[PDB]
């Protein structure tokens, strides 16, 4: 699941995805693509 | 000197030469002296400066079809990738020797290539059955040898013990050769010794589908030290070996990283294993309920004949504490 | 499709040393005494 | 929790590339030897070839192709992989 | 003087890196410029793929061209350069 | 059978200097001889920086590299063999 | 003659210490110098690590390396020797 | 009190080993006892092995581990206490 | 007292190596103690990397960068010390 800003896609607004199949979600921001910096933590 | 004036006929079942600092053109007079008499079975030139000529000379006065020898050890020999080369094409001809022991001797990718080519069923040897290789300087990646090494395995019918000690062994590597190697040979292993590789604790599912094998059905001296397993591969050896190995004479695991936790899941598995005779585990680690673990299962009553390089002693509180102890 | 990409390690928080080595207890436990009356004789 | 300094690389990627670095740190310490391992599996699961590069200083300048770089803190240490 | 600790390359193209890393270090400081630098004039003298990271520490484990592959010291710190 | 007292390293390659001992024993007993010796194949081996010390008693500081430092005793010498 | 009354040694290994500590306690003078030959000898013969203790009143709590060790009693003295 | 006759301990080490040595003193009197209760609190505080002799009249000569070496009495029953 | 036999050094600096040790050797006792101080004097005086080995019998074999390596006889503790 994605939740946050979205341009379809690449608006470097802070999101929140989840891996939620292997238990683990990635928090930060999808700037101007699929990835350039976050947090990536434990639920 | 002294060696190039030996002249016997009768007998020589054996020649030990143990170092005695062989020049190479002393190695030229052994080889001639025994080109003019057929009669031995076993030469040993370890720890000499034998070079490739004397190499070239051994190898081709052994190359012809009469005059056989049975045992060849050269251990700590500079005889480099001219001398491997000579003796992969001297074996590519002989039959008769059995024991090809070329430790220490400087050989590179090239050499062991070529080594491990003149092995091949239909062009290689019937005839030998302890090939030891060691310290094959593959320092950088060199990820070849060891495919020709796997179809050295999968095509040989006659080999029953080698040896990759001190050889660069890498867990992708390893995987290469238990795969396309040993879940395709069909002989009977009875050794295969990989003291001190570069083996991650990764490499338990891998070592535990080596050691659960049909092809490696009747392991007998598995020597698999000083790598640097770890609580994962003591615990794969420890859920492998009650099984599969049925007649595992010795084990051997010194120096891997074991720690504890690997200690006691293998303290639960070692009794249900009654064909160990030699098990020698010392310098990893022993926290007190790992000794008292291994101290209650070592005395199992099944386990009578079972040496090993542990004494446990008991002090105050009962805390029973293993030590080691020489065979 | 071929993009460069250059990058330099910022700080990183000290972390302590490896610690130092004691080799394995590679010995047995005894215990010795001399006793009153041994070794002894008056005459 | 990890940091994703800088990256080109989709999100499911992303995840594998973290966690098999977590793999490697819970069982590694030497430096080399993670970059290897993480190559190594790159080169086996993903496509064919790749390179890795793992430190605590160095400075770096290459040419990844796209969607397969990656430059992220883990651990103790500072992890370079990327597809050539 | 720079020291090389390995290489696959040939006598002239070291010689050549050798005097690209000197006047990298003549000219910038920071570890990225450094790499850049040499990357990028390596590139326009000899072939479009080239790699290098400078640094003071860290591992590495890569996959190269042939014949283009130097790992080499100036002092105390420590270049890698490459052809993809 | 050596001892070992102090170790920044690895498990194969201490059991390299172990026996490497062992065969330097076997072939002499003359320190400098028996010095010359373990160097020389400590620098084939493996890449010639290395260098060792094999004295009945003395004392020592240097300044190994982070993962090559062996200090064992063995047969009637103490050895302290280590890279630089 | 001599006593041995708690051993821990092969019986060669006890009548070559027998034989050393009554040379030693028949030729030196002071119990500190019998101790010192007994385990020079030794030294020079098998192993070096060896701790010699001739005493006439005295209770110790001793680790020794396995296979070595001796406690016996030769005229009015109490030899103590064990490896460690 | 405590006379310190001959030692190569360091200052915190001595007031440890001597305040260890009168608490035994005056829980126990046979010598095994004293030497077993200085020794485990010995090993259980610092490190692997320790030596230690309790008597009144008895000679010595042990290799120590340099700065881990004490000789000292109490009154007049004497220990000798080393690490090797 | 002081006397070389070995060296590969200029005069001067020589000279200094042999008034730091001569100061050294009352400055501090034990043998890695002198080596120690030793090496840290050549070390923040002239350059980063200089190890030393002190022995009173001691056989050594070691590879220097030329021009700066000594061993020398200071009385009653042989010295021995050189650049990376």
């Amino acid at each position: 699941v994605y939740e946050g800003l979205w341009a379809a896609d690449k608006k470097n607004g802070t999101g929140t995805y989840f891996y939620m199949s292997k238990g683990k979600r990635f928090d930060g921001v999808w700037a101007d693509g699929a990835i350039k910096c976050g947090t990536y933590s434990e639920i | 000197a002294l060696c190039e004036a030996l002249y016997e006929y009768s007998g020589l079942a054996v020649l030990r030469l143990p170092y005695n600092f062989l020049n190479d053109m002393a190695a030229q007079a052994v080889a001639r002296l025994m080109q003019v008499n057929p009669g031995l079975q076993l030469l040993d030139l370890t720890g000499n400066e034998v070079t490739d000529k004397g190499a070239a000379a051994i190898t081709e006065v052994l190359a012809k079809p009469e005059a056989g020898l049975k045992a060849l050890i050269l251990r700590h020999n500079p005889i480099g990738d001219t001398g491997a080369l000579a003796v992969a094409d001297m074996l590519r001809s002989n039959r008769s020797l059995t024991l090809l022991d070329l430790a220490d001797c400087h050989v590179a990718v090239k050499g062991l290539i070529g080594l491990a080519n003149a092995l091949t069923a239909p062009e290689g040897n019937r005839s030998l059955q302890v090939l030891d290789l060691e310290d094959a300087q593959l320092a950088a990646p060199q990820d070849s040898t060891y495919q020709h090494m796997s179809r050295m395995l999968a095509t040989n019918t006659t080999l029953t013990e080698l040896s990759l000690a001190k050889c660069r062994l890498v867990d992708s590597q390893l995987e290469l050769l238990t795969t396309y190697g040993f879940a395709r040979s069909s002989a009977r292993w009875s050794s295969l010794s990989l003291r001190a590789n570069r083996l991650s604790p990764f490499s338990g599912p891998t070592l535990e589908r080596l050691l659960a094998l049909p092809a490696l059905c009747r392991l007998q001296r598995l020597t698999l030290a000083s790598n640097s397993l770890g609580n994962d591969g003591a615990s794969a050896l420890a859920r492998v070996l009650p099984t599969a190995c049925p007649d595992i004479r010795e084990l051997d695991l010194r120096s891997n990283g074991i720690g504890d936790v690997g200690l006691l899941a293998l303290a639960a598995a070692l009794p249900l294993v009654n064909s160990l005779e030699l098990l020698l585990l010392w310098g990893n680690s022993f926290s007190p309920a790992s000794s008292r673990a291994v101290a209650e299962a070592l005395a199992a009553p099944a386990l009578r004949r079972l040496r090993s390089d542990l004494r446990p002693y008991v002090v105050d509180g009962e805390v029973a504490l293993a030590l080691q102890e020489v065979e | 499709p071929e993009a460069d990409t250059s990058t330099q390690t910022d700080a990183f928080l000290d972390r302590p040393p490896t610690p130092l080595f004691v080799p394995q207890k590679t010995g047995t436990d005894a215990i010795t005494q001399i006793e009153n009356g041994d070794l002894f004789d008056f005459d | 929790k990890a940091v994703i300094k800088n990256a080109d690389m989709s999100e499911e990627m992303q995840a594998d590339a973290v966690d098999c670095a977590t793999q490697a740190l819970e069982k590694y310490n030497i430096e080399k030897d993670i970059a290897a391992y993480i190559k190594k599996e790159f080169d086996r699961k993903h496509n064919p070839t790749w390179h890795c590069i793992v430190g605590r200083n160095f400075g770096s300048y290459v040419t990844h192709e796209t969607k397969h770089f990656i430059y992220f803190y883990l651990g103790q240490v500072a992890i370079l992989l990327f597809k050539s």
